[PDB]
């Protein structure tokens, strides 16, 4: 099937009219129930730095890059 | 993360401490940016760099700017680092606001929040505030 | 049967082994003097006080410079944009001081490099051609006026200008990302990909004649002499070409226009040389390339570093060490 | 600022410059209604 | 779940990095949306009324005749870069003072009188013509005069 | 002295001389091709193919 | 069926697409 | 049926809304220096 | 009264935006449709020079 | 210095005036179709 | 369709517009058309400028282009740069946005209503484009128009309220300009001057009676070549030399309008006379010398005797000779010490500076002057972050002279190559292989071996 013919066929509107904003929504449902944040680990603006650290966190080990990571996110 | 505790600025001489508001901060960066800006951002002074506004240079003022009152009389009367005589004529200020119409429309709530930003910026950014491009 | 016509008849003679033409009237004086001295100066020409601070730097071959460290030095900031020729200078010696001959070499090329793109028009219409092939040389030509001309007169100075050497290039470059940012200018962006895009192409159009070229020769011979001069076939299968590259990538996405395949390879870096010609230009009147930093900003107000800033970082290194001892004032306004 | 009888249409006045780039938009909509023919 | 502000209308909006709050953040209205300034009304500390702003004017006024009254002694030298200079180094701020005191519909006849005298004497100077600058500087002073003697 | 304001550089008329000496000098050879040519003789075209 | 190599592209770019757009809205 | 101009119509008047949202946010939270 | 002028005349161009090219470009309208149009005009032309009058007025 | 300079203004007009009425000499008439 | 296809024109759509070369009705209507464009904008954006306008700041920290163009008429404009009213900036938006409804009307009549050539019915206004007279008499009517526009500025500034002239006495100001320059060796050794450093071909206009004076001479010789024009036509040689095809007179404009494009550019980056400084923000020159005046009067307040002050290198650190021998600032502003802004020619005898008026009479307002021009320097960012490239996100500016001049180099650039385009194309177009080689006769098939 070509491909200009497909986009302007009233069967694909009715389809793509309820996917397209279905997936926008969900990609914006995302970032604003903070889901983003919590799956790679990014910091909210709240907690580039805590209490506790006012410096910048590095890694400075390799084989406990795991757990030095959980201690410099757990505030 | 700006919570009260860093928003807790030294008021006047005698060492009373007081809390800004977010409005207080927000419309404090933005009127800062706008007048006094253009000569005094990051906290340097483009024109003579031997007086900036870090809190040392202020500390070491003859009267002494390191509080909102202080920096408030300051905007209504400059004068010389050691206070002896007046910079009225060439710096921006209420005594010349016919000279600079930038200071024209400037109330003392205004100048609280210039203030506020002027202390309250080296809280957040201790030494980039006037510590010009080795901490840029 | 006038002199003066058997003179235009020679001039805009198609059988001379180059052409010369009316715009060669013009190339071919400014040139041969730009050569000359080129060469003359790059040998052999003393230091040149470029910075106007009396500080004299070392550009010529008998100076102790090699091919790489090796230029002609741009003129005097002492200069700036004033005209200095050879009549104004009360001595050679004064002349070569002040950076005299970057003076004349610049001005020879640049208005003998315009006449080598009328000339290109002028051959093309003697030839019965279509015109525009000078078109696509007027982006070497404006970037060259940039850097030679227009980026100096921005500053105000000739001492800012590209010196004519190896090293005196990237020492043009540097200062210019410091000063201008010329990275986060999206004219040097286009720039970039133009001549990408531009090498990309030609590798790529290059490659799908060289796959689908008809069998004419043996294994012994060259691939090249399947080809004969002045003959009139098609000397490869555009077809199979087409049909490789609508498969390689899909087929909506491949010219089967020949005519619009090479026109495609003459817009693509053209276009983007025009742009960051108009990007040099453009940051002669020091309107510079995207500045970011400290625009990434936490919730209590700290500035949390992007790319933006460890690249202004690099910036800031250039800035404090180029010219170092030229300036007085804690502003580089020029 | 406006004058003060004109103050109301001063977001109006905010999309008024951008119109002639409109205006090159509208010959491409033009060329694609007839087909670009 | 992060802060919020689609422009003004749906979240936050009185946040410290929101662009497009044009006054919905502060409370005092401002001159325009597209300013960070409060009007030109009361609450502002610049009073144009006051005796300082005044007294810097009349002090301007009367410099200004001190200084255009040295205007011949570089006539009967020939020192015409010196009339030039004298009418803009100091007299630069005569037109900003003068204005700003001619109030009354004569007060600005009568200024625009001691302009005029004012840049016939600055062309006579280009000119090199000598006894037209003090044609003129006269009838600077004589027009500066007239100008002070109504206040 | 360079930094004057004189037209095209002429600060002396000897080089007032060699510009007029030069571009009639060119003008009256391209005159031995063009002089002798008729005003009234027009054409309707983009070019003209008169004559030499 | 050509179906999940254009929707390879298409459903993870208007997914992310729909999640840039929500961040142009939040403020420190 | 719908004609193919109408959907680069509103197809294009959607990228331009949706980089308008981007360049906007540039000017305001995140990445705006405010 | 300046402001509901002026409001008048915005939305009388935009009605006249519309609609005139509409007139013009379809190929027999303009010539039965034009004393209408030259009545907007004329209303359009008149709102001018009352707002102008009103805008002189005023100052 | 002034003799140069003769030499120079008389070299650049008379290139640029084999160029100006080079370009006069009926130059668009000098194509391969007709003339 | 007729006319409006590839297949009657032989153009395609995006080479559309030349469809429109030999049909002269609606070629006037695609003018008046893009005159209502342009009408528009000025109408447009100066309204956009007057809405947001702010009194504190200056105009140039607005980013403003439009109503310093009227204030340096004498429109809304005070002593020193002052702003006063905005109510004249406001009423030259609205004329210029009503009367791009008439010529938007005009436009849109002309070309999708009116006759498509004019040659048949409107033989006034008809015309073949190789018609050598008709188009001198086009040429010549829009000439006597230029001198009469050329009048009005002359008209402006020495009848109807003056211009505002930076280098007053008494401080910049609007002026009446009452001797204006008539002298042709002064007024058109601007045109013969050299384009270099000192000498600035025709940006180096300083005073206001050198514009004014010049454009009682461009209103002169436009309006006697107006004249010139209509009566006559061309001569032997010029019917030689040039083509005569409407693409040919396109391309004459387009390296014509590329050059002032060029020289408009230098206009706002150099001249701070018809683009007066307390408008349009310092000059690039003018930035540089404000900074070594600033810290000169920093210095000699501290008790440094600044004419001895020897710097790093041995030159002058404060003041230092320039290769003519004038006394100039010092540092890497040596370069711009041909800058004659009016807030340091107070302190300028004929030797230069002036040491003891540098040491003795510098005014507060020229402390004040010099501090805000070294601080609103034309140097910025795309972005419109002020300052240098290294420079950190604080200050939003960028100056008018470097938004007009890069805007109009940009600009200047590419109608060069619409000269080099469209005029290559009218040349070969008006010799016939403008569509390619002939097959049957070659012309290099026809010629000797090359070698
Ligand atoms: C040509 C194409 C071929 C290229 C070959 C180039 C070699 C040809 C020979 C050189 C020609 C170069 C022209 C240099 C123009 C110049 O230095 O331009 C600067 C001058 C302005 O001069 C400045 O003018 C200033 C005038 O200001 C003075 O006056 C002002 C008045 O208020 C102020 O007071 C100010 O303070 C005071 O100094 C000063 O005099 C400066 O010293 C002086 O530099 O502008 C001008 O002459 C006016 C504008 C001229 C047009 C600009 C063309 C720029 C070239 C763009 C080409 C790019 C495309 C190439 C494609 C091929
Ligand atoms: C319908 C015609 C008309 C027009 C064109 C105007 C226009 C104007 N009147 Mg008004 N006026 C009108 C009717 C009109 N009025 C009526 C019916 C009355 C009641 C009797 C008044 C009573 C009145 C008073 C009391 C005053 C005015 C004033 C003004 C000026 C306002 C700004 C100003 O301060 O001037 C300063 C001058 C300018 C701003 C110049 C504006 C013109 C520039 C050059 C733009 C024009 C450019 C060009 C034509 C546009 C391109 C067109 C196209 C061909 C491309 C403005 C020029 C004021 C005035 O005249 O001040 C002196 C004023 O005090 N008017
Ligand atoms: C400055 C912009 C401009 C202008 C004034 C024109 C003008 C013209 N074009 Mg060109 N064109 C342009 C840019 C422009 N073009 C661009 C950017 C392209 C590339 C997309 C083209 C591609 C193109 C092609 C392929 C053709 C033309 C043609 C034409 C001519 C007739 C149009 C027609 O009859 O169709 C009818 C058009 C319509 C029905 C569209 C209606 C649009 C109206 C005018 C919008 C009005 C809106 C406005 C707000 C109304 C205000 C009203 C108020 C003032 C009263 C006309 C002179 C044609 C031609 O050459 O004929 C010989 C032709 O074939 N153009
Ligand atoms: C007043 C100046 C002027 C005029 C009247 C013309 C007129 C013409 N040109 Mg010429 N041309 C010009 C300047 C001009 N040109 C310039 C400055 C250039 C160099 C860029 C050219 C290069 C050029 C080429 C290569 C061609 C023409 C062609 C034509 C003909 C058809 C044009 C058309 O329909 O395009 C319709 C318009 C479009 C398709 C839109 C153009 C796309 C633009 C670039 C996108 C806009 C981007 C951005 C928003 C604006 C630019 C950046 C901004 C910052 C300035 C028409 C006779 C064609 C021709 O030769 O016919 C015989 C042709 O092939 N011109
Ligand atoms: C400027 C370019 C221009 C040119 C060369 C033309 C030429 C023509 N028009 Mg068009 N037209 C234009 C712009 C132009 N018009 C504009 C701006 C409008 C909107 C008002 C129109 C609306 C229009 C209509 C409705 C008609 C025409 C007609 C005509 C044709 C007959 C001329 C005529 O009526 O007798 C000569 C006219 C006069 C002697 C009266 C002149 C009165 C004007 C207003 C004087 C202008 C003042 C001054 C000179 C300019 C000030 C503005 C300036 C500074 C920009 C002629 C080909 C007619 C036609 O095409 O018939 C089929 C026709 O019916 N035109
Ligand atoms: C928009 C402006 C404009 C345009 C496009 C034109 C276009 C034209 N003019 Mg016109 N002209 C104009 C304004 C304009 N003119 C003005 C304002 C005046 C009054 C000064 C004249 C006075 C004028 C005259 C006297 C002549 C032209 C001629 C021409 C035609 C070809 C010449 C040419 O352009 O080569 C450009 C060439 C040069 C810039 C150099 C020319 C040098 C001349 C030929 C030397 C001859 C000596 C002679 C005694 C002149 C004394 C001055 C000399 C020392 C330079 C061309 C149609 C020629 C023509 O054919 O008229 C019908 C012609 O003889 N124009
Ligand atoms: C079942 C389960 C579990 C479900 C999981 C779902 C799942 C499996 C998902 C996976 C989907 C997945 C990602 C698959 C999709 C595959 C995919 C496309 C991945 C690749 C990723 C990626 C984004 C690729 C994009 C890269 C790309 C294609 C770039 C090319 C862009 C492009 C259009 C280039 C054209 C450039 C161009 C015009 C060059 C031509 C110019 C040139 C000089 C041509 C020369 C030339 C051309 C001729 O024409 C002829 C004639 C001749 C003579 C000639 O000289
Ligand atoms: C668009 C492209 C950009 C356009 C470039 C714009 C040109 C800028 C305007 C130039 C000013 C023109 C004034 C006259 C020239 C001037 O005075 O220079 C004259 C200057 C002045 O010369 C110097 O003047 C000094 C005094 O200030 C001293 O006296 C010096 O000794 C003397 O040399 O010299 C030069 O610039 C030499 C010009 C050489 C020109 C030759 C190249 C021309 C070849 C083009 C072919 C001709 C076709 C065009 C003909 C039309
Ligand atoms: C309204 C905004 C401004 C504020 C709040 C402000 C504040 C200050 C303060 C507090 C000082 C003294 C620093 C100290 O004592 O250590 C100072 C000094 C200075 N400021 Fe500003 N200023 C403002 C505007 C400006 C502007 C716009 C300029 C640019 C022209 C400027 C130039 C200077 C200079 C030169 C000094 C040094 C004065 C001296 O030598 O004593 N100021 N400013
Ligand atoms: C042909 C053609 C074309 C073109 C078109 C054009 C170009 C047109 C133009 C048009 C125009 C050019 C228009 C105009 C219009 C205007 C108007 C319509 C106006 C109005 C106004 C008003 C309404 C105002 C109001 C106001 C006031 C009074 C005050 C202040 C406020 C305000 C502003 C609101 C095109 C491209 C499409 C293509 C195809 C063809
Ligand atoms: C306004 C003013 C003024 C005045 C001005 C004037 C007076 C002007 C003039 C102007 C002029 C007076 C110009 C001229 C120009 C010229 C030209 C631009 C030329 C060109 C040429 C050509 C283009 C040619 C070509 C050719 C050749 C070379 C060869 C053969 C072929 C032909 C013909 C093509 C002043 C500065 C005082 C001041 C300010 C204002
Ligand atoms: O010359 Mn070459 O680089 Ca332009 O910035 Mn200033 O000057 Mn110098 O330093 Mn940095």
């Amino acid at each position: 099937r070509p491909f200009s013919d497909i986009i302007t066929s009233v069967r694909y509107w009715i389809i793509h009219s309820i996917t397209i904003p279905s997936l926008f929504v969900s990609g914006w449902l995302f970032i604003s129930t903070g889901l983003a944040y919590d799956v790679f680990g990014t910091p909210r603006p709240n907690e580039y730095f805590t209490q506790d650290r006012q410096q910048v966190p590095l890694v400075n080990d390799r084989f406990s890059a795991k757990q030095e990571l959980e201690d410099l996110t757990k505030g | 993360d700006l919570d009260e505790a860093t928003r807790t600025v030294v008021v006047d001489n005698a060492g009373n401490t007081t809390v800004l508001t977010p409005e207080q901060v927000k419309r404090g960066k933005r009127l800062f940016n706008a007048t006094c800006g253009a000569c005094h951002v990051g906290g340097i002074t483009k024109t003579n760099p031997n007086v900036g506004l870090d809190p040392e240079a202020l500390s070491l003022a003859t009267p002494r700017r390191d509080n909102i009152s202080a920096l408030v009389d300051y905007i209504k009367n400059p004068t010389t680092y050691d206070g002896l005589e007046s910079i009225a004529e060439v710096h921006p200020s209420i005594k010349s606001a016919d000279i600079y119409p930038r200071m024209r429309s400037l109330t003392d709530e205004d100048l609280y929040s210039i203030a506020g930003h002027i202390m309250l910026s080296p809280k957040i950014a201790s030494e980039k505030w006037g510590g010009g491009k080795i901490y840029y | 049967v006038s002199l003066w016509e058997r003179f235009c008849a020679w001039i805009t003679s198609t059988e001379n082994r180059l052409y010369i033409g009316w715009f060669g009237c013009l190339m071919f004086p400014t040139l041969l003097t730009a050569t000359s001295c080129f060469i003359i100066a790059f040998i052999a020409a003393p230091p040149v006080d470029i910075d106007g601070i009396r500080e004299p730097v070392a550009g010529s071959l008998l100076y102790g410079n090699n091919i790489i460290s090796g230029a002609v030095v741009p003129s005097s900031n002492a200069i700036g944009m004033h005209f200095y020729p050879i009549w104004e200078a009360a001595s050679i010696d004064e002349w070569l001081y002040n950076g005299g001959p970057y003076q004349l070499i610049v001005l020879h090329f640049l208005l003998g490099v315009s006449a080598y793109m009328g000339r290109e028009w002028e051959l093309s219409y003697r030839l019965g051609m279509r015109p525009w092939i000078f078109v696509a040389f007027s982006a070497p030509v404006a970037a060259a006026s940039a850097v030679f001309l227009v980026y100096p007169i921005g500053q105000g100075s000739f001492s800012d200008g590209m010196p004519l050497g190896i090293s005196g290039t990237f020492n043009f470059m540097l200062v210019f990302q410091a000063e201008h940012n010329i990275l986060m200018h999206p004219f040097h962006m286009a720039g970039v990909a133009g001549v990408f895009g531009g090498s990309l192409f030609s590798a790529m159009h290059g490659s799908l004649v060289t796959s689908s070229l008809i069998r004419e020769t043996t294994e012994n011979e060259s691939t090249n002499y399947g080809y004969k001069f002045g003959q009139e076939e098609e000397t490869y299968n555009i077809v199979a070409a087409h049909g490789y590259f609508g498969r390689l990538i899909f087929q909506y996405a491949s010219f089967n226009n020949s005519r619009a395949l090479h026109f495609f390879l003459a817009l693509w870096p053209v276009v983007g040389i025009w742009i960051t010609s108009m990007g040099i230009s453009t940051m002669a009147f020091n309107l510079n390339g995207f500045n970011f930093n400290q625009s990434v900003v936490d919730s209590q107000g700290r500035v949390i570093n992007t790319w933006a800033d460890i690249l202004n970082r690099a910036n800031l290194g250039i800035e404090v060490m180029h010219e170092r001892n030229a300036h007085n004032f804690p502003l580089d306004l020029a | 600022r406006l004058p003060e009888a004109y103050v109301v249409f001063s977001p109006i006045v905010d999309v008024l410059p951008i119109i002639p780039v409109f205006f090159l938009l509208l010959a491409f909509v033009w060329q694609a209604a007839i087909g670009f023919r | 779940s992060p802060r919020f502000s689609v422009f003004g209308l749906v979240g936050d909006g009185t946040s410290y990095s929101e662009g497009a709050a044009y006054g919905t953040d502060q409370a005092d209205k401002l001159y325009s949306p597209y300013s960070v300034y409060s009007p030109e009304g009361e609450k502002s500390l610049y009073k144009p009324d006051n005796a300082e702003y005044l007294a810097r004017k009349k002090a301007v006024l009367a410099e200004t005749k001190n200084r255009l009254q040295k205007i011949p002694a570089y006539v009967d030298k020939k020192e015409w870069f010196n009339v030039k200079d004298e009418l803009t180094r100091y007299m630069y701020e005569t037109r900003g003072a003068v204005r700003s005191l001619s109030s009354s519909v004569t007060q600005k006849e009568k200024a625009e009188v001691f302009f005029r005298a004012l840049e016939d004497t600055y062309g006579a100077a280009t000119l090199k013509k000598g006894d037209a600058v003090k044609a003129s500087n006269d009838k600077a002073i004589a027009a500066l005069d007239a100008f002070t003697a109504t206040l | 002295t360079e930094g004057t304001n004189e037209w095209f550089g002429v600060d002396d008329l000897r080089l007032l001389a060699v510009l007029f000496l030069g571009h009639w000098a060119i003008l009256s050879l391209w005159l031995g091709s063009y002089g002798d040519s008729n005003e009234d003789e027009d054409f309707f075209g983009e070019i003209d193919y008169s004559a030499r | 069926f050509r179906w999940l190599a254009i929707h390879g592209l298409a459903i993870p770019t208007v997914f992310f697409l729909g999640g840039i757009t929500a961040m142009q809205f939040i403020q420190r | 049926r719908i004609p193919l101009w109408l959907v680069g119509l509103v197809g294009g008047l959607a990228v331009i809304t949706m980089l308008s949202l981007f360049f906007y946010g540039s000017y305001s939270g995140l990445g705006s220096s405010l | 009264m300046i402001t509901l002028l002026v409001a008048l005349l915005v939305l009388i161009s935009l009605g006249l935006v519309v609609t005139v090219p509409v007139a013009l470009a379809t190929p027999g309208e303009w010539e039965i449709a034009k004393g209408k149009f030259n009545r907007f005009f004329q209303i359009w032309v008149f709102l001018v020079i009352v707002i102008a009058a009103a805008d002189g007025i005023s100052s | 210095m002034l003799t140069l300079k003769i030499l120079v203004y008389t070299t650049v007009i008379f290139f640029v005036s084999l160029f100006i009425f080079g370009f006069l000499s009926s130059d668009p008439s000098r194509n391969p179709n007709r003339k | 369709i007729a006319g409006r296809d590839i297949e009657s024109t032989g153009f395609a759509w995006w080479s559309g517009n030349a469809r429109l070369i030999n049909v002269s009705g609606k070629l006037l209507g695609a003018h008046v058309a893009h005159a209502g464009l342009m009408v528009f904008w000025a109408g447009a954006m100066v309204l956009f400028e007057v809405s947001h306008f702010v009194p504190e700041k200056p105009t140039y920290e607005q980013g403003f282009i439009l109503i310093q163009h009227l204030a340096t008429l004498g429109y809304g404009i005070g002593p020193g740069g002052e702003i006063t009213s905005t109510v004249p900036y406001f009423a030259v938006g609205v004329i210029h946005l009503i009367s791009s409804a008439i010529l938007g009307f005009g436009g849109i009549y002309h070309s999708l209503l009116g006759p498509d050539t004019l040659e048949e019915s409107f033989p006034f206004f008809g015309y073949d484009w190789r018609d050598k007279n008709k188009m001198t008499t086009i040429l010549g009517i829009h000439l006597c128009l230029l001198g009469l526009g050329s009048f009005l500025l002359v008209i402006k500034a020495m009848y109807l309220g003056g211009v505002y002239d930076t280098w007053a006495p008494g401080g910049g100001d609007v002026r009446y300009i009452t001797t204006p320059t008539l002298n042709p060796i002064v007024i058109f050794g601007y045109v013969f001057r050299s384009p270099f450093g000192g000498d600035g071909w025709v940006v180096s206009v300083n005073n206001m009676e050198d514009v004014i004076g010049g454009h009682i001479w461009v209103g002169i010789l436009c309006i006697t070549g107006g004249i010139w024009h209509i009566f006559t036509k061309p001569f032997a040689w010029a019917r030689r030399a040039f083509v005569w095809s409407g693409e040919a007179y396109l391309s004459y404009s387009l390296a014509a309008i590329s050059l002032m494009g060029f020289t408009a550019a230098l206009y706002s980056w150099y001249n701070n006379t018809a683009y007066p400084s307390e408008l349009y923000g310092p000059t690039g020159p003018e930035a540089s010398q404000a900074q070594a005046f600033t810290f000169l009067v920093r210095d000699q307040r501290l008790g440094a005797n600044v004419s001895s002050a020897q710097g790093p290198t041995g030159l002058g650190k404060y003041l230092m000779r320039s290769p003519s021998g004038e006394i100039i600032f010092g540092g890497e502003t040596m370069r711009f010490w041909d800058l004659r802004a009016p807030w340091v020619e107070p302190l300028r005898g004929p030797n230069g500076l002036d040491i003891n008026k540098i040491k003795n009479d510098i005014q507060p307002w020229q402390e004040r002057r010099a501090a805000e021009y070294m601080t609103h320097a034309p140097l910025g960012s795309l972005n419109s972050v002020g300052g240098v490239a290294t420079e950190i996100n604080s200050v939003n500016y960028v100056s008018p002279r470097s938004w007009l001049c890069c805007s109009h180099f940009f600009l200047a650039f590419f109608f060069l190559v619409g000269h080099w385009w469209h005029s290559g194309r009218a040349r070969a177009a008006a010799a016939g292989f403008e569509k390619g080689i002939n097959r049957a006769n070659e012309p290099v098939l026809s010629m000797r071996p090359i070698d």
